[PDB]
Parts: structure tokens; sequence; C-alpha cells
């Protein structure tokens, strides 16, 4: 294990994650309804590590919030409409009916 | 970055430095008051005690990075004090005779 | 730490690009290399701490 930080290794892809794995921890965002069933802290330094780190940043921002409302919903707290912005692709990339 | 360079390279199997790097981190953002130099002692001094107490003494400590004045206990003509990172658990002691 | 110096020469503390994709490195490897993203010019990865970090871009 080492010590490093991706996000100190390109300004963009900091930007990039800092304005959009934000919404985890805004108490009025989409995702602020589930502040008090699931604390967003671990999602969203996952977040992001994984848009600073991986190529396709999109990709992983996506997969880290899929992550946290997929915990969300284990606990019963419903987060429909997180979608808009980004991660919007999946929902109209899939089949025909 | 002290508590991630060569200086705590022993200790870093046998103590993880991710905490007490971020509280060092924020200790010194949050030190504007005045005094930071005590915050950062005292926040790389946790980590240090971390370390000795599971058998690792590492040698931080250097006139620039939390200097002692171990010599200021020295008796006039005499020079006994030194500066131990493992301690002296029995040193001898009319206490402990 | 007392450190001398005599000689004038230091073209070994300098590395440049120019031209068509022309770069010397500081320890004086000319070598062309056309790429056309982003790259890491020079960094202090020496260090716990990095003191600079330098990235260029092309067009």
């Amino acid at each position: 294990n080492s010590f490093e930080d991706p996000c100190s290794l390109s300004v963009e892809n900091e930007k990039y994650a800092q304005h959009w794995c934000s919404q985890l921890t805004d108490a009025d965002g989409p995702f602020g309804r589930c502040h008090a069933a699931v604390k967003p802290g671990t999602y969203y330094s996952n977040c992001m590590f994984d848009t600073c780190n991986c190529e396709r940043s999109e990709d992983c921002l996506c997969a880290a919030l899929s992550s946290y409302v997929h915990a969300c919903a284990a606990k019963g707290v419903q987060l429909g409409g997180w979608r808009d912005g980004v991660c919007t692709k999946p929902m109209t990339t899939c089949p025909k009916s | 970055s002290i508590l991630h360079g060569p200086t705590f390279a022993a200790c870093h199997a046998h103590v993880e430095p991710a905490r007490y790097y971020e509280a060092c981190v924020n200790d010194a953002c949050a030190c504007d008051s005045g005094g930071d130099c005590e915050c950062f002692c005292t926040a790389v001094a946790a980590y240090a005690q971390a370390c000795h107490e599971v058998g690792l003494c590492v040698s931080w400590r250097t006139p620039s990075i939390c200097p002692l004045f171990c010599d200021y206990y020295n008796p006039e003509g005499q020079c006994e004090w030194h500066y131990q990172p493992c301690g002296v658990p029995c040193l001898r002691t009319c206490r402990n005779p | 730490p007392v450190v001398r110096a005599s000689n004038p020469a230091h073209n070994g503390r300098v590395c440049s690009t120019w031209g068509s994709f022309h770069y010397k490195t500081f320890d004086g490897d000319v070598f062309r290399f056309p790429g056309l993203c982003n790259y890491v010019f020079s960094e202090h990865c020496g260090a716990a701490y990095e003191d600079f970090n330098i990235q260029l871009r092309r067009s």
C-alpha cells in the first residue's frame, strides 16, 4: 500500500471529481434524503479516489453514486431521480422494448 | 508529508499512518489562532507514540522539526540528559533502587 | 555543507523541448516523441512532498 493522492496529480480531474462527487455530502441534493440512514463520507472518498484515478472518470463516478444509492435502498430509502445531470447515459441505452 | 516519507518508513508496516496524516493536515489547517507548530508536533507525536508502543523507536525530532531542549536539564558543568525514542523504562532511581 | 563550483557548463541542469517534437532530457539524451497528449514535463517525485510538477500539452 502506497500513500498516493491521484486527485493531486491532475487539476481537471480534481475539479470534475469535486464537482460531481460532492453531491453525496450535499444535505439538499439528490442524495440528501439518505444522510441519516447511511453516512456518505466513505462513499464520497471512494468517489473522489476512483474519479481521479481511473481513465474513464464518468464510469467510476457513476459506479460510486450507484453504490451509495444501492446502500440507501438496502435501508429502505428511495432516491429516484438522482441520475439528472451526470450518469444519465444508462437511462437511454438499453434494449428496444 | 513527514508522516509519509523515509522518516517513518519502518513504522509504515506496523502502524497505519492514514488517520494520523489526516488529523495532522486538519489540525494544521485549523491551528490558525497561533501556535501551529504545537498542533503539528502533537499530531506527529501521536503517530510517533503509536510507533514506539509496538517496539519501533524511530528518531524523528530534528532541530527544525519539534526540537527537545534536553540540555536545559543539565546542571551547571554536567552533561547527562539525552533524548531517548525508546525511553528508559528502568533507569536507576531511588524510588526504584 | 560547503559545495564548490568552478565549471560554468551546466547543460546537465537544463531540459527543453523545441521544433518538431524534439526533447532533451537533463542528462543530455536528445530524442523525438510526436505525442499530442498531456504529458509530465518534469516533477519532483523523489521526495514525500512534491516541490514542483510541470505538465505540457501540444496541439
